[PDB]
């Protein structure tokens, strides 16, 4: 096989004795990228103001966020300097090397400001038109309010501030496509308020973090794209 | 009956969520969005392999480094001892021997071999590296090269052929041979060596031993393509801030 | 039997191989409407103001809500655009195909605003005159305050904001009637405050969600009524 | 004795309620309003059957579609090759072949077959469909029909009889036969096909092969009633926003 082929090997010394992937000196074995990809990382972080929401703005969406196992497309503005100096996370970088996937994501949505009953809902097949989220008044007529019978979840920001949910993989096809260009992905995730708590005069600060589920798998290893060093920022 | 249950009330310490760090060897309480409730996963078959992410298989693949020329008709640089190529030995290849695509006001895009992307995801790393050199030539060229591995050197300042022959090295003769792999040792006072993007633990270099020959019927330039993959014992250590981002969006705010 | 009767079948190909109702490709089997009908959906959502409540308004009803396994009658005003663009839920649609039922509902009452001790109570036989709820001052003399010895429940909106209760099926008859016209149904559900916390100058926003219990069953399948497509709104 | 209990206090993550999505294969902590406490349910017998909601039994029942006429005395439309009726094949029948009741300023009420209501409750669906055609005629009429199933076609633009005979089809002769079922195959590049209310995966069409005959003693119009039910292998997939609401209240605010 041409990728791993090694002709005429000239090796001066023996090979180095093994630590069982670090289990000898540390306690754990770092043998796999799928375990590194299950440590949570930031996904999208935004603010939402009154007045760029709906007119009536009782139980409505605040964000429809597209679920991609690679990241959303990043733009490194001056508001969140994360996306600027840290570039992408470890998950978009691991993901850019594989072609397909099959499996779900885990999310952690931390929506505060607001401190009322907030809700989340997964539309497994309404994909996949764009690489940004859509805020408030710009989400389309039929993604505006909650729907009936889509898998959803509800939480009082008074009891607890963090919603942690796991999105299933519901698709007709064999794979979902990593590195899509722009029914390929995991569909949409809608986040929204449950009935018109008055909004603080600055912001509802939402931030989504994500990871890989347990049954998730990266599937066909082609190359990595060209990278950019973070220390050059 | 409604008997009373007087059993003492236990303590318990409230926290907003589960572990943000843990990735393995545990369960994760979570609210799944399924019609079903239970430990459930998406179906598979042979149509869909298992996950391919086991590190040793990803890092076994060669990535390519900047190629470079002998000019056999060059009377100056084609001599006994002239050193062709060299670089510090570590998994992240040095920024100047990678193929780059530079843009005005944007970030520079590097093509990193698969070992160099994986090694950017971890904090320490150790084990041997393979350098497969690939010569564009035909049966009529001939030369010999001495490729030495100098432990504990940063740059070529004090490096000559007469010194390089005092370390581990391999003498290769390109006489109808187009590829050879040089598995460099790993010699370091410590067990894990930290990432670079620091100094590299060692250095590698390649000297002309017998200069290149060729004729009037054959091209005088021989291009060499260096390629790098991890050895059999190579291992990575502690997940860290990736040294590299993706190039999907290369805009940067200074 | 004339409903499923198939005379002179001409079939060009074999039948398609089975996925065990999706269990081959997803993880779960969607073989039954009774499982879809146990995912919660919205039931009634309203607001209640001071001044359309009682005169003395210490521990009183705020709503007497009639328990129907089909929905309440919907009216699609501009306040909650849910009932407008989403029409009914999956439960009123599943229910319109069956004639009877026998079993209870599960509710989730999220009453906030107010943040005081709120209470719920089931009147298994005081049915069933109307398809709307009745707010505040309009509930009748003997459904006004709490009663003694009806199954009831109490909760501080300070500790937790969500009351989730399960209503039993207490009737003399064999069945309860789905698709009633207007002792047929599950009786009434009364929701009320426990002693005159001052009410915020706008609203107590109550919303009830419901589902089917475990012992619940739809019973005689006749047709479905004529439907209306939601995408035509 | 009052021994101390020093056992460490465990963590625990507060949440306001249980799963809103789960419908099966689990328990649900809840506060029941019973005099009894315990897992209790309402009694049953044979007077009250079991729940009838198993999907395959609901979708096995035929619903009715818009009927249509042959006019055997029509010299124009009663010929070799003229196509009578056709429609894309998917469980939700196309809005124009359903019986509708239209109101001014209100919503249009469609009569959907039981397969079309069930398929509106789910996001994907697959498997064969049965089309039972029911002819109003008596022993004196006669004809032959070719009913073809064209995979991967949206509309009849390029559809003629001479082409339709190149796909799966059935030739039926209504000579003292009043009903026949045509179980259309399911041929699609994917395993589940998404809902429609999109394009349908395939198409179905019905051509006169031998025109209709009749006499001076017999009615010249033959009415056909198309009816549709799910096959034996038909299956639905993922619960979604129902495409249809009830008509109990048809008022709508644009």
């Amino acid at each position: 096989m041409e990728r791993t082929f090694t002709p005429n090997v000239m090796q001066p010394t023996p090979l180095l004795p093994t630590t069982n992937d670090g289990r000898v000196t540390f306690g754990e074995a770092f043998n796999d990228l799928k375990d590194l990809a299950r440590r949570y990382q930031l996904y999208w972080e935004g603010t939402i103001l009154e007045g760029n929401l709906r007119a009536i703005r009782r139980n409505s969406a605040l964000v429809q966020l597209p679920l991609y196992p690679h990241g959303l497309r990043i733009q490194p503005d001056v508001n969140n300097p994360i996306w600027n100096i840290m570039r992408d996370g470890h998950i978009p970088v691991i993901s850019s090397g594989f072609r397909y996937f099959r499996g779900g994501l885990r999310l952690r949505i931390v929506v505060e400001g607001l401190n009322s009953c907030v809700w989340v809902q997964h539309h497994p097949d309404r994909p996949s038109i764009f690489s940004r989220p859509i805020i408030g008044r710009y989400i389309a007529a039929k993604d505006a309010y909650r729907n009936h019978a889509y898998a959803a979840y509800v939480q009082n920001m008074s009891v607890n501030r963090t919603i942690e949910v796991e999105v299933p993989f519901y698709q007709p096809g064999l794979y979902g496509m990593l590195n899509a260009s722009d029914f390929t992905g995991l569909g949409d995730l809608l986040i929204g308020i449950e009935g018109e708590q008055p909004i603080p005069k600055e912001g509802i600060e939402i931030s989504v973090y994500y990871s890989i589920a347990d049954d998730f798998s990266f599937n066909i290893f082609c190359g990595f794209p060209p990278m950019v060093y973070c220390d050059e920022t | 009956d409604n008997p009373p249950d007087p059993t003492p009330a236990k303590f318990f310490v409230p926290i907003p969520s589960h572990s943000w760090a843990h990735g393995t060897n545990t369960s994760e309480p979570t609210n799944t969005l399924r019609l079903d409730g239970g430990v459930v996963g998406v179906g598979r078959s042979d149509d869909i392999g298992t996950s391919d992410t086991a590190i040793s298989g990803i890092i076994g693949v060669y990535g390519l480094l900047k190629p470079f020329d002998w000019n056999a008709n060059d009377t100056g640089r084609n001599v006994g001892g002239h050193l062709l190529w060299s670089m510090p030995v570590h998994p992240q290849v040095d920024k100047d021997q990678v193929i780059q695509v530079m843009t005005q006001s944007k970030l520079t895009q590097y093509y990193l071999p698969p070992i160099s992307v994986v090694s950017s995801l971890y904090a320490y790393t150790r084990g041997s590296i393979k350098y497969k050199f690939l010569f564009g030539n035909n049966p009529r060229h001939n030369a010999r090269l001495l490729v030495a591995y100098i432990p504990g050197i940063s740059s070529d300042n004090r490096l000559t052929l007469e010194r390089a022959r005092n370390s581990a090295h391999v003498v290769f003769s390109l006489n109808e041979v187009s590829e050879f792999v040089f598995t460099v040792p790993y010699i370091t006072d410590t067990m894990w060596w930290p990432r670079k993007y620091f100094v590299a633990p060692s250095y590698i270099c390649m000297f002309i031993l017998n200069p290149l020959v060729a004729m009037e019927s054959v091209p005088s330039i021989v291009t060499i393509v260096p390629m790098i993959a991890a050895g059999d014992d190579f291992e990575v250590a502690v997940p860290a801030q990736p040294a590299v981002g993706l190039s999907r969006n290369i805009d940067v705010i200074y």
